[PDB]
């Protein structure tokens, strides 16, 4: 009753004996659930009383994206004072990297990307270290990889007003979170220094803050709007979070080390075959890669070298927003005919994608361990599950212990 | 739990462990029969 603060409407009929149902399977351990039936508002009302009832954070899954957003918007409402995050990825909006050899055909990551996306998966990230009243509402993206949680723990950076912090260490200590220093265009992510004053976007955030430093003393702190410049807030500190996902207690020339051995073994590969052609590919794409990476510290499709920032071993699962979770979450798979399939499939289909691509030297085979997970590997990091749907499919009934129904035509 | 243990349930009684793989818990109950459980949730004690 204290983590949540539900303000909606309450629940008729029988809706409350749905709703009781639920929870004392969840409360009895039940490690699959199904809520059978409910549509359209009774549904997140259900949803959002056992929320409430459990306190624990929750992740919610929608067959895509659009779904997602309507899910969120709900929970927005019957939650106005906890976190509800909307939890995408660039691939629910464009194409990713492929190569069909039939045809001899490319196709590229898409570069002209919308910053949002960014935004929304950094707002969620931080609001799961931050809080515990995170409802999280994603597309199965949420199951693709992610960098180590442990890494983005534990580099923040606390500024305090009335104290140091001297400059250049700031510029360094912003340098080490993933900040790009870039004068012209402020965006998320991006940091900016003319003279004693500093302007820091967090990658979560919709308005930059301005530092304003008098020798090493922090003189000033303000939230600045985007466009106009406009004072919006004046801030007694700030605790800033980093600017990517994949950060590393390696090196990062160790990192490229590692990286440009895997490269040359493929390429010995590749050339004791006879297949010049996809060594000089796979040169070309890594080591570009690995130059933008050296000089920027991040580069497009830095996933692709997930392996190497996370610690992870060739095969092992990689790290997901599952991680980013504290112990006791709660999971709920909305239209649950459709999203299992989904979760049941999107490792051989990935896995099917990347082949073709590591196949013909567009990238690494350390490449397919940035991957899904598989669904038996996403049934070992979750506790308790429950089902959402009105015709729910196999899986779910030959596997929940409970089946509670919410008929509400 | 290695299989065949002893075990309480607050809801379901005297139970018999069959299998657990990591978190999940199966177990065997003389009046719910098979049960799949979680057991950071499940409250199991033993008997």
């Amino acid at each position: 009753d204290m983590t949540f603060r539900y303000r909606g409407p309450s629940p008729k009929g029988d809706q409350p004996k749905a709703i009781a149902g639920l929870v004392e399977a969840l409360r009895d351990g039940e490690r699959f659930v199904t809520l059978l039936g409910a549509t359209g508002t009774g549904k997140t009302v259900t949803m959002a009383k056992v929320i409430e009832a459990l306190g624990r954070p929750a992740l919610v899954l929608a067959p895509n994206k659009i779904l997602a957003a309507q899910l969120a918007a709900e929970f927005r409402e019957l939650f106005p004072e906890n976190a509800v995050e909307y939890f995408i990825s660039y691939y629910d909006y464009y194409q990713p990297e492929a190569y069909v050899p039939g045809k001899d055909l490319y196709i590229e990551k898409d570069a002209s990307i919308n910053p949002e996306i960014e935004r929304l998966r950094h707002s969620t990230t931080r609001s799961l270290l931050t809080r515990r009243d995170v409802i999280v509402v994603a597309s199965v993206s949420a199951i693709y990889g992610l960098g180590d949680p442990r890494e983005y723990r534990a580099r923040n950076l606390v500024v305090e007003r009335g104290k140091p912090y001297p400059r250049e260490v700031l510029l360094e200590r912003l340098l080490e979170l993933g900040y790009q220093r870039n004068d012209i265009d402020l965006s998320p992510g991006r940091f900016r220094a003319k003279g004693e004053v500093l302007e820091i976007f967090p990658a979560y955030e919709t308005e930059p803050i301005r530092v304003e430093l008098f020798g090493d003393e922090v003189e000033r702190i303000s939230q600045v709007h985007p466009v106009t410049g406009e004072r919006l807030r004046e801030l007694p500190g700030f605790v800033l979070f980093p600017a990517t996902h994949y950060l590393s207690p390696e090196g990062l020339e160790e990192i490229l080390k590692e990286i440009e051995k895997e490269l040359w073994e493929r390429v010995r590969y590749f050339e004791e075959r006879g297949e010049v052609l996809y060594a000089q590919r796979l040169k070309e794409r890594t080591l570009y890669d690995l130059e933008m990476l050296r000089v920027m510290g991040t580069c497009p499709g830095v996933e692709n070298y997930a392996r190497y920032f996370t610690g992870k071993a060739p095969g092992e699962p990689p790290y997901t927003l599952l991680d980013y979770f504290p112990e006791d979450f709660l999971v709920f798979l909305d239209e649950s005919h459709v999203t299992v399939p989904q979760l049941q499939g999107m490792y051989r289909g990935d896995y099917a994608r990347k082949k073709t691509l590591v196949d013909y030297g567009f990238r690494l085979p350390s490449a397919l361990d940035n991957r899904p997970l598989r669904f038996e590997e996403f049934l070992e990091r979750v506790s308790q599950v429950v089902f959402v749907s009105a015709t729910p499919g196999p899986f779910e009934l030959a596997h929940s212990g409970r089946v509670v129904e919410q008929i509400i035509r | 739990f290695r299989g065949g243990e002893r075990v309480v349930h607050p809801r379901f009684g005297p139970g018999t462990v069959v299998a657990a793989q990591g978190d999940e818990v199966t177990v065997h109950f003389e009046g719910f029969g098979l049960k799949r459980l979680s057991l950071k949730y499940a409250e199991l004690k033993p008997a």
